[PDB]
This record gives C-alpha cells, structure tokens and sequence, in this order.
C-alpha cells in the first residue's frame, strides 16, 4: 500500500487516461475491505494523499464536466476518471469502519473537494442513464446519511458536512417507468452486457424483464430506502 | 382579477383575497372543499402567475383549516396538498409573492399580508425543507444567471421577507420578540448554500430596522452563526482573493450590507462590533475588489464619536500612503489618493468614512515617519474631487458626492473655536482642518462650485445640499477676517480678493439669496438673510 499510494500520484499516464490511478485504488480497495487494513490506510493518510495528487485537478469535481460515464473526450481519463472516484468511492465506505470522528471529516473533506461531482451525480440521474450512475449515487447516499448520523456527533461531540436532496425525486421517476428505463439504460461494461442479454424474471420476485434492469432496480431502490428515513 | 400580469392594480385586490383565505371557516365546509378541488384542476394555468399565487396561498390556509379533523381525515396530504403546492411553487408562486412584496389601505394590506407571510412559516415548513433540499442537490459543481435563479425558490422567499418587513419595525419585531418565526430564523441560519446564506444575511438586515430590532440582531449573532464567524468568512475571502492574484460578490456584498445595517443602528455595541470586524474590514479594503466602497461605508458606521478614532485614522493614512512615493510636490500627495481611490464607488465610500472621522477629531502629526505630516493633503485631494463634480456624468451621482463634501467643508469650519480669539496653540492652529479648508475655499472652481449650488436651487435631498451651501458661505464671511489676520499669519500660499468679486459684484447670487428669505425651511431663509448682512 505505500507503493500503491505512490503509484496513485504517479498515475498520470499521459499517453491517455490514468490506468495506474484506477488500478492502484482498486488494489487498495480490495485491501480496504479488510477492516484492519482500512485503518492503516487512513493512518497512512491515504485521504490526504488522494486530494493532494495531480489527479485531483483532473476530477470532474474540480474540473469541467468532461469526465462523465459517457464521455467522448478521452485521453481516456474522462470516463476513467469517474471510475476512479466512483469505483474507488467504496474505499470511503470501508474506511468508515473506524466508526468515530477520526477521518470522518477527512473522508467527508474528500467529498467536499469534489463538489462538481456531487452536483453531477445528482443531475446525472436526470433522464439519461448508465448502471454505474446508480451505484455512484447509492454510494454517496450512504456516505451522507451515515455521515449525517455522525453529523449528530456535535461539537453530539464533534463536526461534519455534505448534501442529500435532489436525488430522491429523480429516482422515483425512473422506478415508475421500467419501459423507459430499459431503453434509456445502457450497459457500458463487457461484464455488464451479458447480464443485459440474460434474463432473471422471477415472479420469485418479479418487477423487471431483464437481468440488467433488475440490478438497476436494486440499486436505485435501496437508495430510496436510505434517504426516505 | 385574472383578466388583468404586470398590472400593479392587482395589488388592490390582495387585501380582500388574503383575508378571504384567512377566513375560510366562514365559508361553510362544502364550499371550501369544492374550491380546493377546483384549484387542483386549475393547475392548467401557468400563464396566469397570480392565479398560481393566490391558489398557493389558499393551500397554505387550507392546511390549517383541516385541523378540525372532519376535513383532514377525509383528505390525503400527499395528493391533497403537497402535490399541488409543489406544482404551484414550480409554477412560480413564490416569485410572484416576491414581486408583490418588493413592489410595495396600507393597514389592510400590511396586516393581511403579514398574516399570509407568517401562515406560510408555521403551516408550511415541510415545503420549505422540501425545497431547500431540492436546491442543494440540483446544481452541479458554466452556470448562467438564469440557471442559478431557476431553482432559487427558497431564496426568493427570504427576499419576500426582506422586502415586506423592511422598514416596518411593528412587524419586524415579531421575528425577534419570542424565542415559530424565531424558529424560522434559526432554521434559515442553518442553510449553508452560499446563495441561501447570502440571502439569509440580507433578510436579517431588513429585520434589524428599529434601534430595538437592531439590538436583537446584535444579540442573535452574539449569543443564541456568530459575528466572529462572519468576520472569519470575510478574512478567508480576503486571503483567497489576494493569494489568487460573481458568486463571491454576492456573498460579500450581502455580508457587508448586513454589518452596515446593524452597526448604523446601534450604540455602545458599536464598539463591540468594532473590536471584531474593524481589523478585518481594513484588510479587505486593501484588496482591489469591485466592494471597496462598501467596506468603507461599513467602516464609517463603526467609527466612534470619541478619542478612539486613532486606529481608524492610521488605517486610512496607511491604507493612500503605503504604495505612494512622495517627493518634497503637492501633486505627488494627490497621486497617492488618486492611485488608490480609482473608481466612483471608491471615492464615495472614502468620503463617507472621511466625513465621519473628520467629524470632530484626529491624531497629531498624522502620517509621521512616512510623509509630511498633517491632515492637509486630504483636503487637497478634494480639489481632485469637488473642483470635476461640475463635470459629473448623472445628477443623482453628482449630488451624492457633492453632499458629503459640503458636510465635510462645513464641519471643518466649525472645527476651530473662533470665539476664543475674538473674545503650543500655534501648533494646534497649524494642525486644525479649518486652515486648509479656508485656503481652498479662497481658491476661486472652489468658490464657484459652492456658489452655483445657491444659484440653481430646487429631491428633498437636493434641498439640504442647498442649505449647506448657504451655511458655509455665511460661516466664511463671519470668520473670513479671522482667517486672514490671526490664523493665516500663524502657520505662515496666498490671499483673498476674488471670492468677494463674484459674491458681491455675481448679482444673481445676491438676488437668489433675496428670494430665499421668504421661501419656507428656516435654515435656508435665516441664513440667506444673515449673508447679505455679511456681504454688505
């Protein structure tokens, strides 16, 4: 992980997108699943280094909007970039195992830096969509709510920040129109595609025609649950 | 009423309609139920905005009426109220309130509307939160003003308050008097979004109106967001600005608007705010900013009546002196001011601050170390200003600058107790502003400019400028002699014959003055009368 951290910074790979950035984070991410490992990374100050690297300028949270799950611009960082933040988003969820204010505002601070994404993710679930977009929103929803519970940390002992609102309404519109959604939804991963072709109707539980939409349905559905309170 | 959008006439009907919805109980509620249903149907009409408002208003009221459960149980809230109200908001129901409020039988209107405004707080909070949360999420990190404004419904509501409440303290007190509005304010204080935050600051300014309200606003920040947080924000912006070398202007302009409003209407408290924004405000002024003028206006509010002016004078001299290189001549000094006070707002602000500081006192040997000391160079600067004034753009603007100038000139005249002589003093006589003031007045656009104020007389504001013009001339005549004999010799560029021929010879001024004795304002008439005596 110390080398992994360094590679993340190193990861410009100007030939096109930053292969190494995503790869390093994913490696960290797998490790992050182990709770003990997660603590070390924070102690390491992974969160500190994540904001600091050159990459941070690149994010569409800091820069433009070209980064998008569907972006033609590709010194391929543009679609790769949401992948790094978004896929590596899970890191923060895992780091949270610490359970107390220590790095919560660090992680939260990380999110704070990426305002443009916070706006984009929410807008993204305007009627245009990818499966990935659902997960990112799901992820953020979890952080904010948990972070908010922790916000109820008070200093109800200490300080916290982040934003909830637009996503819930957007989600409902998608749920109601399965038809619109299937057409509307597009697979972007080779792995994602076969599930698209595949079908898992179930009447064990039925709510959708395809395998892919079921996953799509599952993600946004959960998001509603957390937010509703 | 529909068959009116712009027509102001709509306002005439608002009293009847607001109160009507207020007294929904009177209707039956077979009728009330029918109206409710009809309105939901009526969502078809976006073009009629004012229909949308009134309906939304009805809803705000209806919720309360349903309190007798026979009605409420019958209805489903989501379908019955929230969906419709939300639709109305989308259809600009808040925007038109803001318009009604901004563009303010007064009693009936104020009372009925304030009941409306309040009903919305108490009964509506679900809607407020719904909107607030909606807004936070909606924008994403090239936004056009239209895009910024689209979602702005919450801020609009805050403005509604600001316009309606403004002045009116009476109404404003309601917010502060008991610790739901008070809840509303606390709630609004929580909304962090930069735009909500700035409108919150503005709304409070409106609330600060009475000497009494201003006091509460003081306590609101001090005791139960704190003033310190506010200055901190200003300090942070300052660093970001300089380190770097619209959104911020919105926030900062609001921050200043608020500090200004309270500091003006306050007492001993002024010192407390003064010490604290004074240091930070000074720092902000150094930065370019569009804003400069505005901080100067606020600084002035802070300036205290007593001896403890000194920190302020140092800031000002330091903040003119610092960049400038002064040769041993006068022009270089003027340049210092001209370089810094580049734009019109900068100057007007500067004049207000100076007017305040000069009111009654300043430090000895000011500017010591850096430059030839003393107050004199500031008056020279006015040569740059009121010399120029004649060639303003923009009468309103010319008057805006002219007035502070006259008030300052008059103050300096009063600045030395002439009576002591007629019925280290030398140094004191050197330092007082009366000296440079007289010197410039004698410099014949100076006399002329003052004179024209008299020649061309008569909004009410302009009338005051006129009175000042007369009073100054009278004062000069009374002590013209004193300056020539006693003051000028001590502190001994040049002498007198010039103003007289022009005042005395030139006739129109004399005739104008004659006309003035009759015209009611005793200040103008009584003074006009005195002058002719002095001239003769």
């Amino acid at each position: 992980l110390p080398t992994l951290l360094t590679t993340l910074e190193v990861s410009l790979r100007m030939k096109q997108n930053l292969h190494f950035t995503e790869a390093t984070l994913h490696l960290l991410l797998t490790l992050a699943r182990t709770q003990q490992g997660a603590t070390a990374v924070a102690g390491a100050g992974i969160t500190q280094s994540i904001c600091l690297p050159l990459l941070s300028v690149y994010q569409l949270s800091t820069n433009g909007t070209a980064q998008t799950p569907s972006a033609s611009r590709k010194s391929l960082d543009a679609p790769s970039w949401p992948g790094v933040y978004r896929l590596s988003m899970s890191l923060m969820e895992q780091l949270l195992k610490t359970l107390r204010y220590n790095f919560l505002p660090e992680a939260l601070d990380f999110v704070g830096v990426h305002q443009e994404r916070t706006l984009q993710c929410l807008n993204a679930v305007r009627t245009v969509q990818s499966l990935a977009c659902l997960e990112e929103a799901d992820h953020t929803v979890g952080f904010i709510l948990q972070l908010s519970n922790f916000m109820k940390e008070w200093h109800l002992m200490r300080d916290i920040q982040v934003n909830l609102g637009y996503l819930c309404q957007a989600c409902t519109s998608l749920l109601h129109s399965r038809k619109m959604l299937q057409h509307y939804l597009q697979n972007k991963n080779g792995d994602g595609l076969p599930s698209a072709v595949a079908q898992r109707v179930q009447r064990t539980e039925a709510s959708e025609q395809q395998a892919l939409h079921t996953v799509q349905y599952g993600l946004l559905k959960i998001l509603s649950k957390t937010l509703a309170a | 009423l529909e068959r009116v959008s712009l027509d102001a006439v709509n306002l005439a009907l608002l009293m009847a309609l607001l109160y009507c919805f207020d007294i929904s109980f009177i209707e039956q509620k077979q009728y009330i139920a029918t109206i409710h249903s009809r309105l939901q149907d009526s969502q078809l009409w976006k073009l009629p905005g004012l229909q949308a408002t009134v309906r939304l208003a009805w809803a705000l009221a209806l919720r309360g009426i349903s309190q007798l459960p026979d009605v409420t149980a019958l209805a489903e809230f989501t379908e019955a109220d929230e969906a419709m109200a939300e639709l109305a908001i989308a259809d600009n129901v808040f925007l038109f309130l803001m318009e009604s409020v901004v563009v303010s039988q007064e009693e009936f209107y104020i009372r009925r509307v304030h009941n409306l405004i309040t009903d919305f707080l108490a009964l509506m909070p679900m809607k407020v939160k719904q909107l607030r949360n909606r807004a936070d999420e909606d924008a994403r990190m090239m936004g056009n003003e239209p895009p910024i404004s689209l979602r702005r419904d919450l801020e609009h509501l805050m403005l509604l308050i600001g316009e309606l409440y403004k002045k009116n303290p009476e109404l404003a007190l309601e917010y502060w008097c008991p610790t739901v509005l008070s809840k509303f304010v606390r709630q609004m204080g929580d909304l962090l979004p930069p735009t909500i935050y700035i409108p919150y600051l503005k709304m409070l300014q409106g609330l600060a109106n009475g000497p009494q309200c201003a006091h509460y606003c003081f306590s609101l920040l001090k005791v139960n967001v704190s003033w310190e947080h506010f200055f901190h924000s200003l300090m942070l912006y300052h660093e970001h600005l300089r380190k770097d070398l619209q959104k911020e202007q919105d926030g900062l302009i609001a921050f200043l608007q608020l500090t200004s409003t309270i500091i003006t209407w306050s007492e001993n408290a002024r010192l407390a705010l003064c010490e604290t924004p004074v240091v930070v405000i000074l720092g902000l002024l150094q930065c370019s900013i569009p804003l400069k003028a505005e901080l100067l206006k606020t600084l002035a509010a802070f300036g205290k009546s007593p001896e403890i002016a000194a920190s302020l004078w140092q800031s000002l001299e330091y903040t003119i002196l610092q960049t400038v290189r002064i040769p041993s001549g006068i022009e270089v000094e003027l340049n210092e001011i001209e370089s810094r006070c580049e734009e019109y707002p900068l100057t007007r602000a500067f004049c207000q601050l100076i007017s305040t500081l000069v009111e009654s006192s300043f430090p000895s040997n000011l500017g010591a170390g850096l430059r030839p000391p003393g107050f004199d160079p500031y008056l020279q600067f006015l040569r740059d200003s009121v010399f120029r004034f004649r060639t303003r753009a923009r009468a309103a603007e010319k008057w805006e600058v002219a007035e502070v100038v006259l008030e300052v000139f008059y103050k300096l005249l009063r600045d030395y107790e002439p009576q002591l002589e007629d019925f280290g003093e030398e140094i004191i006589a050197y330092k007082p502003p009366g000296f440079s003031l007289m010197y410039h007045l004698l410099n014949e656009p100076m006399l002329e400019l003052a004179l024209s104020l008299l020649e061309e007389g008569v909004k009410k504001h302009l009338e005051k400028a006129v009175q000042h013009c007369l009073a100054l001339l009278n004062l000069t005549l009374q002590k013209e002699n004193l300056f020539m004999d006693l003051l000028r010799e001590s502190q001994l560029v040049c002498p007198l014959e010039q103003l007289l021929q022009g005042i005395n010879p030139k006739a129109d001024n004399v005739v104008n003055i004659a006309r003035y004795l009759y015209h009611g304002n005793p200040e103008l008439a009584f003074e006009s009368a005195k002058i002719l005596c002095c001239i003769s």
